[PDB]
């Protein structure tokens, strides 16, 4: 009689396979608002 | 080494990329052998894919879409049930929009010249020629095989005929459609094929 060759795998080795890692490269880039100039005068600087 | 190791695509990936790595090493502090992320190749060569009338199409047309091999045989009655569902599914994708969404590369397990062309007349997408050796090369890459004659390398039959597997640029499997698989959800596993993430770069 012929020998039927073996086919079969456990469920762990057919589902838990090494996987492509996620391609993550993204920081949180923030833009600083420019400070508006200090255009303020004291009263004693105005009329005196 | 994705998805498997003992594949004819795999052994030609590493051999060619270390060949260019050794040349750039002697033309120049780099690591050997190269990493799998640096593995680059062309999957389908310049004269592989062709639609009806046997006209070749370059793979620059394939980018921006979701291509998927359809490992099939015209005599297997599992497969014959899946032709009108795959024809209907592929047809509705490509009509509904400005551009074609998916694409199917037909890979055949027929017996002779007459068996290929009798199957080939019922379908409009691309194909790989049976007599071209690359048909044998992709089966032993994806472990898609009907009956055990070629020795797999400690693996098992990942799936029998038929199967639809969506592929990536470097040859990896993206998601498996479980027609006859651990899920066995035949004639409805085609609905699980998304195309936003499985885009051919």
């Amino acid at each position: 009689p012929p020998t039927l060759p073996f086919h079969g795998e456990s469920a762990y080795r057919t589902d838990y396979v090494p996987k492509p890692l996620p391609e993550v490269a993204k920081p949180v880039e923030v833009k600083l608002p420019p400070t508006l100039p200090f255009n303020a005068q004291s009263c004693y600087r105005s009329e005196y | 080494s994705q998805p498997v190791f003992a594949s004819p695509l795999n052994v030609e990936k590493r051999r060619l990329n270390e060949e260019r790595a050794l040349m750039q090493a002697q033309k120049a502090n780099i690591q050997l052998p190269p990493n799998y992320g640096d593995m680059d190749l062309i999957l389908f060569p310049e004269g592989s894919l062709k639609n009806s009338n046997n006209t070749v199409i370059p793979q620059s047309h394939l980018k921006g879409k979701s291509v998927a091999l359809y490992f099939a045989d015209g005599a297997d009655p599992k497969c014959a049930s899946l032709l009108p569902f795959l024809l209907n599914y592929y047809r509705t994708m490509n009509e509904g929009g400005a551009n074609q969404k998916i694409e199917i590369i037909f890979v055949s397990l027929d017996r002779d010249r007459e068996a290929f062309e009798s199957h080939r007349a019922h379908m409009p997408w691309l194909s790989i020629d049976l007599e071209n050796p690359l048909t044998e090369i992709l089966k032993r890459h994806f472990r898609v095989m009907k009956e055990y004659e070629v020795p797999t390398y400690g693996y098992g039959s990942r799936t029998g005929v038929p199967s639809v597997i969506v592929i990536g640029s470097d040859g990896r499997e993206a998601q498996f459609l479980p027609i006859c698989s651990g899920l066995e959800e035949g004639d409805r596993a085609l609905l699980r094929w998304d195309w936003r993430n499985t885009k051919f770069a």
